[PDB]
């Protein structure tokens, strides 16, 4: 039931959820870059 | 039955009432030096 | 005087009495000491008690023909359910017995002063300066009773099920919990057999190892331990010696060398896979199970090909359908 | 004259040290986690029992498994090159030599890592307490993956090296030999089960009764690798649990030898008691109760009713789980509640 | 920041006890999280959702929030217009966008204090009283929220309501439960079986009155806040650390989060069980009422029938007398719900009315929950744990209700973890006992 | 050469893939339940 | 009309994702912070008309 | 300094990293069988 | 402590490593996925493929019945599965 229109978007619609967890895991990404100062 | 239920409540009730208050009575304080 | 109240609450708080009476042992005391003293009877002598809900009236008390094996103090019956038995309620104590009452007495107690045993085991602390989190080690335990005595009631419905106080009825507890929810198949219990298989594979590394690097301060003919004096000044074993040798059993990076770090790594392990167990019983107490492989590998026509995890089930069935042989009338056990 | 060259070569400070044991430890050790994780993902366990047990077939990792051979095979040994298997490594895999292989190949694998620690321990001149303490090991494995099975009819009953192939193991044993009304067993538990206790007890007395050696938060950095006073109190460790639990160590040296003893010991017990079960000396059951209620219909303890699971584990569980039996049980022999 | 001088790596965020600026973007920052995801999930359970279809059996958990408080449902949760969901959905999504540039903004560009960057906004821990102020705020942010929902139900539309007259459908509640009495009863009403205690309210009228109830209380605090300081009592009692005031705001949360895993376990109003599914006692009741349909509707005389104990298969007696559903089910004689009541008379469970006045409506309907349980495995596969598959469902009311046991317990954990620590950084030795006074050496010993 | 905070997350975003590429495989796959 | 506000609402993507590596790398770039001002500036008016006008065309296709 | 390039544990670090890869890329191929 | 050989940390940094390996490691991951793509795997294991299991009906399993003769036994079980 996602009006027409926007039925160009499930795709990434279907992906937005996930983005948070992301950030705990760039978070990490960021420590690596600055090694863990 | 019912006595014992009076009983009970009132010495459930004294109980928790030192607690709360101990506590009350400025807990912080008590320990070797507080900084 | 100086308003004995005054004075009270420095006994109470008193640093150096035999045992540390606190703030929380105020009720820790009592508590603890109705409901122990209340389990030693039950357990002795003591009434069958209508567990399920039916009148099959089981008995778990010594004097009633039990051994301490198969003794037990019986959950309260399912008639009741969740609502609040306890004495006062009941019409004579006979009827306190035959209900179960015993139980709820005892469990309620035990949370109780449990609960508050967590809480003193922080206060003795800071009144000795030490550092606190000795009670959130504990609180894995705690956490594993609760869940067991009071969670996996509150979902189930009834005090009826939930852990029996006594050994063989504990192990009755175990062996239904795995047909009405397939717990080994879970991952927080898989969390928990690491926690506590691991913690106790370390426990012998750790005293181990130490053991194996004693320095050398008594004779042959003479106890090892006369070697340390109670509050002595340094260390009494060579902790670089120890790693010494674990680093090159597996390999030098895959040691300790930090006693701070190494015994962190002690307290953490054992405890956040019990807490795990805890959030299991916690988690299934409201029906979200193990996992499910019943009828997978299917072949190419449409034969049911049977994993392991099949016979588990098979084995699972058994159990779920002798298990309170008389206490079902339909079909689907939701209950 | 050379043994000596070699010796020397060996004995060598490398990454992973090596040692005459490691001659042994790495020929097998690899030799058998290679054969586990092989059939965990190709070989089948069709012609041996009736199951899919790898991945090529469609199990994941909990329902994968390198099970046992066929129970006709027996107590054969089941060498690539012996009178069943007849040198084809294929058939090898379907009649299931690849469980005696990984069996006999981590046997001599948990010889070798003993010696080993026997070995660096001489070397690095320290107490053998760490080869000593991993007997208890041993004697698992030795006994619940060897002797049980010998004890039997053949290998078909031992566990199969999989993860619920194993919790099979667990469910059967509840079920036929009734294991945790066992002394035995329970010991096993009381010392695994006390043995986390004590890990976790001390890992956090130790952690909150440290000295402060540091400026920041963070006290890791505090402990110096290198000697001197102890890091934390055990002075004031001591007091706090004699106050809050009445006992307390006092002897670093007693505590950690302790610690050896406690999960050691239970997993001896646990040992002894399977070897029991292998001639299915059991501890079933306890006759006094039985007599009673074989002539009282009225009494009924949490003993007996565990006693009617197990009846129900057995009858609908044999069937699939012991093929070569041939069982059929028709509908109105399973033992069963009501309704349910 | 660096460790050799700040925490270490894995305690970063405590770098930032002291440097309001960051750790007002860190707070941004993260709020935005919550909305972004209230946002993104929201879509992402409306593209998959399906008209018609139970919303149970769908995985929803966002979209039956909405639904309960009456916006595109209509009679029995028809799921009348699915505008209102993508409407809920975007909004947060883009409001996340906004929050994030703060975030992102505060906790890099912006001032890291705000000590001189502005004097109202900067904050001191140990200030008993711009605490007191901001918590006041806050306070009367709450109730601005709180009335909002009975804005929403009193005159936008209404809400859900289960026990509608005519049956479960949105309505206009204009009759809020005033009275101390009945709202604040709830508050000293046992959480034991049979008498609940929050978790009971049946009825949307104390629902909503209990929330006026609330701001005209909620913000009466965050004013009396904004207008004063913590007494002598008050000081000599709490620790007045940022940690502490941290552990207390924990614990908090955690005590809610039992709360709210009994709520959604247990209650039916709030959680129409037409979105959510079917309560626990709810199903296993159901079952009963299947049987003791299926039966009578067969020959069966359901009032005499006597089971294998001797206590009659469909109906037997509580302990306080009240004739209920018999079973394993004796345990969830406390059951209320919509589609079993008006077979309920003064004594229970009426024999007449079972007789002869079970409409169809409740004979299927009383089928749907029985078949809809909440149990089910991880790998969601409805049934029993020796269930065969097909039918993957696990009822919102088990995610939910387990989800919370976690939180809410682990942060009972990091209750104790820092009001342990806070408690003795006050103190201060939290780093370790002072070698050369080691309080313990100088107590007389016990022997 | 090249670094490690580049070498991690390439490889650990790369067994996120392959560990993922298996989970999907529980449905659909042989293992699945169809 | 779908033309217009496709394309129009995959703006408002593109140029949310451009904003979103750059205000962050914008922020923390001193190289420059002047420049950045100018442009941050512009996606954050940009986005939300852009916004807006998604928010109008979806009424003129629904 | 001047380390050798092959030694006894890069011949360990490969007897467990080669078979491993070729299993990963022979199971991440199952993923696929179907019927 | 003694700290010997070719460091790790460098090694996975070193340039001259990924030259190496970014043919090494895909040429396994794809030298195996064809083990299995190929059925190769199969045949080598013995294992049934998705439609040998029971030939048609059958719905009995093909259990080894009896050591010494056991291989004689399973190659006529696959003969059965025409
Ligand atoms: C380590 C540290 C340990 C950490 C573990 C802590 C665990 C906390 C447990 C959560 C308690 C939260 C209290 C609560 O939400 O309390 C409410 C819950 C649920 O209450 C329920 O309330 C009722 C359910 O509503 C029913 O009644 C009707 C209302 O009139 C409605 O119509 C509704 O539709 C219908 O289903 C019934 O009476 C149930 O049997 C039950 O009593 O209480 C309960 O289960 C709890 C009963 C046990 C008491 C616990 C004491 C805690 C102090
Ligand atoms: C309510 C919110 C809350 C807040 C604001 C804080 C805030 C703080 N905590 Mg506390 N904490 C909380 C809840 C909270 N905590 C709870 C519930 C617990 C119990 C688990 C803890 C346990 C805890 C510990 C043990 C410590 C802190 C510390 C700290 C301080 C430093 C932060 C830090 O080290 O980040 C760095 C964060 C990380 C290393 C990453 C998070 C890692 C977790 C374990 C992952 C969980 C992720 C996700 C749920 C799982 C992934 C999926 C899985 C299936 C694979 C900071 C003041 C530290 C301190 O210095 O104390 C003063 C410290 O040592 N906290
Ligand atoms: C999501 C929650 C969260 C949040 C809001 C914060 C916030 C903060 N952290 Mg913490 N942290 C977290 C989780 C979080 N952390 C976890 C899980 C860990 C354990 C690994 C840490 C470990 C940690 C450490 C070790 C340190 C901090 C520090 C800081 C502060 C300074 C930021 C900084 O130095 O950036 C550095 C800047 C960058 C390299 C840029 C990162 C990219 C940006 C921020 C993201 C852009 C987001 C998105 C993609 C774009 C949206 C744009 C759109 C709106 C247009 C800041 C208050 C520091 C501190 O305390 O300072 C004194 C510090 O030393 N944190
Ligand atoms: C959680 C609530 C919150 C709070 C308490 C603050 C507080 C503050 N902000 Mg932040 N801000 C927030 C959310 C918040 N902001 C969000 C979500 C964004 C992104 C849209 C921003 C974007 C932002 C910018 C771009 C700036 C501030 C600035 C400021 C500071 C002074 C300006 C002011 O207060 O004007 C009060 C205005 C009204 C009357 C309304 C003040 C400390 C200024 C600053 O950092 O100055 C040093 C500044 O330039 N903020
Ligand atoms: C002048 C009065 C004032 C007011 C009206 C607000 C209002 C608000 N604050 Mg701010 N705050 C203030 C002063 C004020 N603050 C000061 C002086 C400080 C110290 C710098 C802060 C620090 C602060 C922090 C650290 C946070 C807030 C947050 C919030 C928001 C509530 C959270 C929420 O989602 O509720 C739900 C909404 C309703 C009940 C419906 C209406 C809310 C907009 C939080 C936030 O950013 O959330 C958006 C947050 O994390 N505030
Ligand atoms: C947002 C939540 C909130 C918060 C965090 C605070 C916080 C605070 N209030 Mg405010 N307050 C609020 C809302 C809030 N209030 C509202 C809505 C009102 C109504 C207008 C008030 C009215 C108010 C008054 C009238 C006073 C305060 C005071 C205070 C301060 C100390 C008092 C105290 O906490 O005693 C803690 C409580 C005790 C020591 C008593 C314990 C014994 C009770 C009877 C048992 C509680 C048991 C509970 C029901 C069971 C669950 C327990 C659980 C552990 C299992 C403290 C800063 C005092 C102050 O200093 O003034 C500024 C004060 O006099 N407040
Ligand atoms: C719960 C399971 C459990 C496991 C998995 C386990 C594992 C291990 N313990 C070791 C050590 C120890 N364990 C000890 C006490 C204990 N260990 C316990 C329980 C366990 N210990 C318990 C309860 C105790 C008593 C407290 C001590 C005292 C030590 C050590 O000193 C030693 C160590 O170094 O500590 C870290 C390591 C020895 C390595 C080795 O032998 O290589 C050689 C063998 C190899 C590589 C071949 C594997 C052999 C087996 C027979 C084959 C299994 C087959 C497959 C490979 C795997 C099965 C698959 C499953 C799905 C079932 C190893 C990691
Ligand atoms: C820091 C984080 C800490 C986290 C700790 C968590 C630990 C728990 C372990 C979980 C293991 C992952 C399993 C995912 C399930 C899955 O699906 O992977 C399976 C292979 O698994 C596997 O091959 C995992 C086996 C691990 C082997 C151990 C390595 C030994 C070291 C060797 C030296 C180097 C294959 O999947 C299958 O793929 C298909 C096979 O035909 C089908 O679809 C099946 O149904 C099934 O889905
Ligand atoms: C048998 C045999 C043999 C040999 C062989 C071998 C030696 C092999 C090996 C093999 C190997 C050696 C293999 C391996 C494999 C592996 C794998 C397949 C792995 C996987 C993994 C994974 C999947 C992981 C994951 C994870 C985890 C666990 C946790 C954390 C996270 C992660 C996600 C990362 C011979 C010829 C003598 C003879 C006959 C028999
Ligand atoms: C400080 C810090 C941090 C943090 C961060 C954060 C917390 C962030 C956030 C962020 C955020 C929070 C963001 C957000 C964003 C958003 C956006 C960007 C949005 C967008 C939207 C849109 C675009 C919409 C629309 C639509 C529609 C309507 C439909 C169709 C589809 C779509 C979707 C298109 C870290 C850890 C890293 C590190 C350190 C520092
Ligand atoms: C697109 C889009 C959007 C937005 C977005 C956003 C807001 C995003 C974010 C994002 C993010 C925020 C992301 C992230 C990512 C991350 C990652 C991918 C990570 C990784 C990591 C790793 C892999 C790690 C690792 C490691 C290890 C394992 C070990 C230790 C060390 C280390 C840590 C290195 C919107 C709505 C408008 C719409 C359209 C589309
Ligand atoms: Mn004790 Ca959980 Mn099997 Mn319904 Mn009763
Ligand atoms: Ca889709
Ligand atoms: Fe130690």
């Amino acid at each position: 039931k996602l009006p027409e229109a926007y039925a160009i978007f499930d795709p990434l619609v279907d992906v937005l959820p996930v983005i948070p967890v992301l950030f705990l895991a760039l978070a990490f990404v960021w420590q690596a870059a600055v090694g863990f100062r | 039955m019912e006595t014992l239920k009076i009983t009970v409540y009132i010495v459930v009730t004294f109980f928790v009432l030192l607690f709360v208050f101990g506590f009350l009575s400025g807990d912080p304080a008590r320990n070797p030096k507080r900084k | 005087s100086a308003n004995l109240w005054e004075r009270f609450c420095n006994w109470v708080t008193s640093t150096d009495n035999r045992l540390y009476v606190g703030w929380f042992g105020v009720i820790m005391i009592p508590t603890l000491l109705a409901a122990t003293i209340c389990f030693v009877i039950a357990f002795i002598a003591a009434p069958p008690v209508d567990i399920d809900g039916i009148r099959e009236p089981v008995s778990g008390s010594l004097l009633y023909g039990n051994n301490i094996i198969t003794g037990a103090v019986v959950p309260s019956s399912n008639a009741i359910g969740l609502h609040f038995y306890p004495i006062w309620e009941a019409a004579s104590l006979d009827e306190w017995l035959y209900n179960g009452g015993p139980y709820q007495l005892i469990i309620f107690h035990f949370l109780l002063g449990a609960s508050c045993y967590m809480g003193r085991q922080w206060e003795l602390s800071y009144r000795l300066g030490m550092r606190p989190w000795i009670c959130v080690a504990y609180s894995a335990p705690l956490a594993s009773a609760f869940a067991v005595f009071l969670i996996y009631p509150i979902g189930q419905g009834s005090f009826s099920d939930g852990m029996p106080l006594g050994i063989s009825g504990t192990f009755n507890f175990m062996i239904v919990f795995q047909a009405e929810h397939n717990i080994l198949m879970h991952p927080f219990h898989q969390l928990g057999v690491a926690g506590v298989f691991g913690g106790a594979l370390f426990c012998a590394m750790h005293g181990s190892l130490v053991t194996s690097s004693l320095i050398r301060e008594t004779t042959e003919t003479e106890s090892a331990n006369y070697g340390y004096k109670f509050g002595q000044e340094e260390e009494t074993y060579n902790i670089v010696a120890a790693h010494g040798y674990f680093g090159r059993l597996i390999f030098q990076y895959a040691s300790f060398n930090n006693s701070r770090s190494l015994h962190f790594f002690l307290a953490a392990w054992p405890v956040v896979g019990v807490w795990f167990t805890a959030l299991g019983i916690s988690t299934m107490a409201f029906n979200l199970n193990g996992f499910n492989f019943n009828h997978s590998v299917i072949d190419a026509k449409g034969n049911v090909i049977n994993t392991w995890a099949d016979i588990i089930n098979r084995a699972n069935l058994g159990m779920e359908v002798m298990h309170e042989r008389n206490a079902h009338n339909f079909p689907l056990d939701l209950a | 004259g050379w043994f000596d060259i070699l010796d020397d070569w060996l004995k060598r400070d490398r990454f992973v040290f090596v040692g005459w044991s490691g001659i042994l430890l790495f020929p097998c050790a690899y030799l058998a986690l290679g054969g586990w994780l092989t059939g965990t993902t190709f070989v089948t366990s069709w012609y041996t029992h009736g199951l899919a047990s790898s991945y090529l077939e469609g199990c994941n990792f909990l329902t994968v498994a390198v099970s046992t051979p066929a129970n006709s095979m027996g107590h054969s040994l089941l060498l690539l090159w012996g009178p069943e298997a007849q040198g084809d490594f294929t058939r090898w895999c379907q009649l299931g030599g690849l469980w005696t292989f990984i069996a006999l190949h981590g046997a001599f694998g948990l010889i070798g890592f003993m010696l080993r620690q026997f070995e660096i321990a001489r070397l690095v001149g320290v107490r053998p307490y760490n080869a000593i303490a991993f007997s208890a090991p041993i004697a698992v494995f030795v006994s619940v993956f060897l002797i049980y099975p010998l004890g039997q009819s053949s290998w078909f009953f031992a566990p199969s090296f999989g993860v619920a192939a194993i919790f099979r193991f667990l469910l059967f044993f509840q079920g036929f030999h009734n294991w945790t009304l066992n002394p035995f067993h329970m010991m096993g538990v009381a010392g695994v089960l006390g043995g986390a206790l004590l890990c976790a007890i001390h890992g956090a007395t130790v952690e909150n009764t440290l000295f402060q050696d540091g400026e920041g938060a963070s006290t890791f950095r505090a402990f110096n690798p290198t000697q001197a006073e102890e890091t934390y109190s055990m002075v004031t460790a001591n007091r706090f649990w004699s106050q809050i639990f009445g006992i307390a160590f006092s002897n670093k040296r007693w505590l950690h030898f302790f610690m050896l003893f406690v999960p050691v010991t239970g997993l001896w017990m646990s040992a002894i008691g399977v070897v029991g079960l292998a001639l299915n000396l059991r501890s079933y059951d306890f006759i006094s109760q039985e007599i009673r209620a074989a002539e009282d219909p009225e009494f009924e303890t949490f003993y007996t009713k565990n006693l009617l699971l197990n009846e129900g584990i057995r009858a609908w569980m044999a069937p699939q789980d012991q093929p070569h039996e041939n069982f059929v049980f028709p509908e109105e022999v399973l033992p069963r509640g009501n309704a349910l | 920041d660096q460790e050799s001088s700040g925490f270490a790596w894995w305690a970063g965020n405590a770098r930032l006890i002291n440097l309001s600026g960051k750790l007002l973007g860190a707070h941004v920052a993260h709020a935005g999280l919550i909305v972004f995801w209230a946002g993104a999930m929201t879509l992402f359970e409306l593209a998959h959702f399906i008209p018609e279809k139970p919303m149970y059996e769908q995985g929803l958990i966002l979209i039956p929030h909405i639904a309960t408080l009456g916006w595109g449902v209509g009679p029995g949760g028809e799921v009348v217009d699915t505008f209102p969901f993508f409407v809920v959905g975007v909004v947060h999504l883009i409001s996340s966008a906004v929050l994030g540039f703060g975030g992102v903004y505060h906790a890099i560009r912006g001032p890291e204090t705000l000590e001189e960057y502005s004097s109202f906004f900067g904050y001191d821990w140990k200030d008993k009283n711009k605490m007191t102020t901001i918590l006041g705020f806050h306070l009367i942010v709450l109730g601005i929220g709180a009335l909002l929902l009975v804005a929403k139900a009193m005159f936008f539309g209404g809400l859900y309501d289960t026990w509608a007259p005519g049956g479960g459908d949105v309505r206009v509640i204009t009759n809020p439960t005033l009275d101390p009495r009945v709202i604040f009863g709830y508050l000293l009403k046992s959480p034991f079986g049979g008498e609940g205690w929050i978790v009971s309210v049946n009825n949307l009228e104390d629902v909503v009155g209990g929330h006026i109830w609330i701001g005209l209380i909620c913000i009466a605090g965050g004013i009396w806040h904004i207008l004063t300081t913590p007494f002598g009592w008050a000081r000599r009692a709490f620790i007045w650390s940022g940690e502490a005031y941290l552990s207390y705001s924990l614990g908090a949360l955690s005590m809610m989060g039992f709360i709210a895993t009994c709520f959604v376990w247990f209650n039916n109003t709030v959680y129409p069980s037409e979105f959510y599914g079917p309560t626990g006692p709810e199903a296993s009741q159901a079952q009963a009422m299947t049987f003791l349909i299926r039966d009578q509707k067969l020959g069966a005389n359901v009032g005499s029938a006597q089971g294998p104990t001797g206590l009659g298969k469909y109906l037997m007696r509580s302990p306080t007398g009240e004739i209920i559903f018999g079973g394993e089910t004796m345990r969830f004689w406390d059951f209320r719900g919509p589609w079993l009541e008006p077979l309920r008379g003064p004594n229970g469970l009426d024999l007449n009315k079972i007789k002869n006045d079970i409409q169809p409506w409740q004979e299927r309907r009383a089928a749907e929950y029985m078949t809809h349980a909440p149990l089910g495995s991880l790998n969601s596969v409805g049934g029993v744990a020796t269930e065969i598959n097909s039918v993957n469902f696990v009822s919102p009311r088990s995610w939910l209700a387990t989800s919370h046991f976690v939180l809410a317990f682990f942060f009972l954990v990091g209750h104790l973890w820092h009001a342990g620590r806070a408690r003795a950084a006050a103190a201060g030795f939290e780093k370790g006992i002072d070698r050369e006074s080691e309080p313990v050496l100088s107590m007389p010993s016990l022997d | 050469r090249i670094p490690l905070w580049i070498v991690a997350t390439v490889a650990g975003m790369g067994v996120i893939v392959i560990v993922g590429l298996f989970f999907y495989g529980a449905y659909a796959g042989l293992g699945s339940s169809l | 009309m779908t033309i217009l506000f496709q394309l129009a609402l995959a703006a408002l993507v593109i140029l949310s994702f451009v904003m979103v590596i750059g205000v962050p790398v914008a922020y923390a770039s001193p190289q420059d912070w002047d420049r950045s001002k100018q442009l941050i500036f512009l996606g954050s008016g940009l986005w939300i008309a852009l916004v807006l006008v998604v928010g109008v065309l979806n009424f003129f296709v629904v | 300094v001047s380390y050798p390039i092959f030694t006894v544990r890069w011949v360990a670090v490969h007897t467990l990293a080669v078979p491993t890869i070729f299993f990963l890329g022979a199971i991440a191929a199952m993923q696929f069988i179907q019927r | 402590g003694t700290t010997g050989e070719r460091p790790f940390s460098d090694i996975i940094t070193s340039v001259r490593y990924w030259v190496i390996h970014s043919i090494t490691i895909p040429a396994l991951f794809i030298a195996g996925w064809l083990f299995v793509s190929t059925g190769l795997a199969y045949d080598v294991f013995g294992t049934p493929r998705p439609d040998s299991y029971y030939a048609q009906e059958q719905r009995s399993i093909p259990l080894v019945t009896d050591r010494f003769e056991a291989k004689q036994q399973v190659e006529t079980f696959l003969e059965q599965l025409k």
